[PDB]
């Protein structure tokens, strides 16, 4: 069928890595949304085996990647509540559609929900430091600029160098901005006031797992105690806690960082090359979701409004 | 009113591996299998009494929620002992849902340091050692009761190589240590735990090598204190019942603890209030 | 060779309250007393001698004793002249630091406030004595002690300090970060006083010290001169299993290090040292 190619075609770029998290989640939601409606299902039951096992097989598909794993979990708590209320139930299939579309607008607006806060948490003559290029910290940047006006230091994240097109990005909206070689963080963190960074997964006891120089980062900012603003919404919100049998580190090829022309050395050197870093919660300052600005250690209570205990483990 | 004693002296003769709340929990449930208006003065009567023979936090904690669990529900008393006796059920399976919590947070070829002797960390290791984890573990002979010894004599069946480390030596062996696993015997209500002599050390020091400190208590020794400093634990709880101090807990502060494998989920220190506050 | 051994033990049968280092030098002095090949059979006394004992301050009192006489050879070479005023160089070295825990006391205890409550660790003769010089002062104070596993030293302590007339409590080995905040300061006595300005004293020190850091209470070193070893630790591996080991399985190390941010002030022999002097103060020691 139309849908279950798309489920593969959905799983095998999810493995390649063939887009933005935001996008992701939409797509996740589309996915979803197709998946209860085109399957046949009697009850909800064996709908939410089926949202289980395909979210497994994507979860699996690429590990590292928890946006997706994120909306299905929110998909399976819509429709284990869509259907407590209800309690085979016939617009039971309409409503958690209702609900997703209630999702899909919750997104599309999670941005700007982002940004509106950026006024309480920039002033003027301040000087910002960021690290990867991460849309939501890049709003969130372009709407206190309209107000006030800043400095902002885009510290590149040193294998893919994607600070540079941030700080392109930034500096295109008039942010006078600073670009650094990610080696000079520790040096220029006594001048930075704020540190406002994104994520790629907020876990579940407030720490978060982030573009690889993030944690350096941290240190330095609790090092000067500066505090560090983690602009990130809700779709980035996963349930899984930093256990070691869990594998959250993601490595890609080492030719990002010791190129294949090095030659024989390259026989005996092992180069490793990890993109994500965790940062433990209690280097983390406050939280700008879509839906405030709590601390860190507030973040277990958004897990039990949003995921089902039973929906963490799949 | 004196058959109450030695029956919660028998519950702890026929089985030790049940914990002191739970067999307080039991005794009390059976005197309440023996006018039930105002039987909150009956229990609390009986917490009291139980308290007297046992100075530990559990069993004034675990039969306070007892004391509230039942009423909760406000003849009457029938529904009462039908809910208690679901109360004891949920809290037989509590050690194992904090294994499978908590087996999951060990690496393989750990290296854990653990305190004198508890039925929860030794279910943690085994639960991750059924796992296939491979690890070794640190345990102090805690003075003055040496049941560090009685741990590592209780591990060393699970084919791990356990160390009886020195009480004195918890600064020494820390830095060959990859993460700390302790059993608390009360948590109060700011996230922060009270538990055997020496636990409070374990965790200063660990938090200045920023080891993980983990802590595995159950869902019944959530209790309703606040201490501020080791003055405000009570002499209830620090003293069992050359001049001698001799305490037998000591409170650490929540910012030492890293995270709790409580029954009801894995919790930061701070989702640990909340869960007192549901509670009331 | 052998009678070496028998003589060292003999100063600790006479003379229990005179430091295991002093006990080295005085009977490595003896055997001074029995060209370039005299340094060689006092380095083999020093092998010897910190064979059977193991102590940081052994092979370090010693250690200084090879130093200090070897001092005096780089200014005159002789043969039985360079004997002689080897001996009298080893008197007066060996006199002074007879008076050593007499100027400790005499720093450390104007350290103590009145109606203070000290915390300290096993059994140390130079904190017993600035207790006692503190209370020959009338000061009155209270003192906590660990009793401090495997030997009990610290009992040996409260009893060796209960006929002072002071508030002494045996408290137990793991109960230090209970009692930390009844502390107002920490004095503990090393066995050594590494490069860095950090001690090695007996196994439990080091989480006395961490708990104090986490506190802010002072952590007061009361050690002597001669115990400024030339180590540098990094760690607890980094103490050599010379020192730690004196001889369900048990582990017991006999000392662990104690880092020097964690150390308020040494009260040495040679004045009042901030942790980072002392470093000096070896350099100076060994040129
Ligand atoms: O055996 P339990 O119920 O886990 O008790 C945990 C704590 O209580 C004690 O057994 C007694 O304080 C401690 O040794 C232990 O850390
Ligand atoms: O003061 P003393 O007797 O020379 O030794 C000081 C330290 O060495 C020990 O006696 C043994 O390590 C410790 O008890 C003491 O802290």
């Amino acid at each position: 069928s139309e849908l279950s190619e798309r489920i593969e075609s959905f799983v095998e770029t999810l493995k390649r890595g063939g887009r933005s998290s935001e996008e992701m989640a939409r797509e996740t939601l589309g996915l979803l949304r197709q998946i209860i409606t085109d399957h046949r299902w009697s009850n909800a039951g064996e709908l939410m085996e089926l949202i289980r096992r395909e979210g497994r097989r994507m979860t699996a598909a690429q590990p590292s990647e928890t946006t997706v794993g994120n909306m299905v979990r929110r998909v399976l708590k819509i429709i284990r509540e869509e259907y407590g209320r209800l309690h085979h139930y016939a617009q039971l299939q309409s409503n958690i559609i209702e609900a997703i579309n209630e999702l899909l607008v919750e997104l599309e607006g999670t941005m700007e929900n982002i940004a509106a806060q950026a006024l309480e948490h920039i002033h003027s003559n301040e000087v910002i430091m960021t690290i990867g290029f991460s849309r939501t910290v890049e709003a969130f940047l372009k709407e206190a600029a309209r107000k006030r006006k800043f400095h902002v230091i885009v510290a590149e994240c040193a294998p893919f160098c994607q600070g540079h097109e941030m700080a392109v990005n930034l500096s295109k909206a008039g942010i006078e901005t600073t670009v650094m070689t990610d080696a000079a963080i520790f040096a220029v963190m006594s001048r930075v006031n704020k540190v406002i960074i994104g994520t790629k997964t907020i876990l579940a006891n407030g720490a978060l797992r982030a573009v690889t120089g993030t944690h350096t980062l941290a240190l330095a900012a609790k090092h000067h105690s500066t505090p560090l603003i983690v602009c990130a919404p809700m779709f980035k919100l996963s349930p899984q806690f930093p256990n070691e049998e869990d594998s959250f580190h993601k490595f890609v090829a080492p030719e990002e960082v010791l190129p294949f022309t090095e030659g024989d050395i390259l026989e005996k050197v092992s180069v490793h090359c990890p993109v994500f870093d965790y940062v433990p919660p209690e280097l983390i300052t406050l939280f700008i979701s879509n839906i405030g600005g709590n601390a860190p250690s507030y973040i277990y209570r958004l897990m039990s409004e949003l995921y089902h205990p039973d929906d963490h483990v799949l | 009113d004196k058959e109450l004693i030695e029956y919660f002296k028998s519950q702890m003769k026929e089985d030790p591996d049940m914990a002191s709340a739970v067999a307080a929990i039991r005794t009390l449930l059976e005197f309440l299998k023996r006018t039930i208006q105002g039987l909150r003065a009956n229990l609390t009567s009986a917490i009291e009494t139980l308290c007297g023979v046992d100075s530990s936090v559990a069993v004034s904690s675990g039969g306070e929620l007892f004391l509230r669990f039942i009423s909760l529900a406000s003849k009457c008393k029938k529904i009462m002992i039908e809910r208690g006796e679901l109360f004891l059920r949920r809290i037989s399976l509590s050690r194992n849902k904090i294994a499978d919590l908590c087996h999951t947070f060990i690496k393989d070829g750990a290296t854990i340091l653990t305190h004198a002797y508890s039925r929860v960390v030794l279910r943690v290791l085994e639960a991750a050692v059924a796992a296939k984890k491979r690890f070794s573990v640190y345990v102090t002979e805690s003075q003055p009761d040496l049941s560090g010894k009685k741990m590592a004599k209780a591990l060393c069946h699970l084919n791990v190589p356990v160390t009886v480390v020195l009480d004195a030596a918890v600064g020494y062996i820390m830095e060959k240590a990859d993460l700390v696993i302790v059993g608390a015997e009360g948590v109060v209500e700011n996230g922060g735990i009270i538990n055997k002599i020496g636990t409070n050390q374990m965790a200063v020091c660990a938090k200045a090598q920023n080891k993980p400190f983990y802590v595995v208590a159950e869902s019944f020794k959530f209790v309703r204190l606040f201490p501020l400093n080791q003055q405000d634990v009570p002499d209830k709880f620090k003293y069992k019942a050359l001049k001698e101090e001799h305490p037998w807990v000591d409170y650490t502060a929540p910012s030492l603890i890293t995270l709790l494998f409580t029954d009801l989920g894995v919790l930061t220190p701070s989702a640990v209030s909340d869960e007192l506050i549901k509670l009331y």
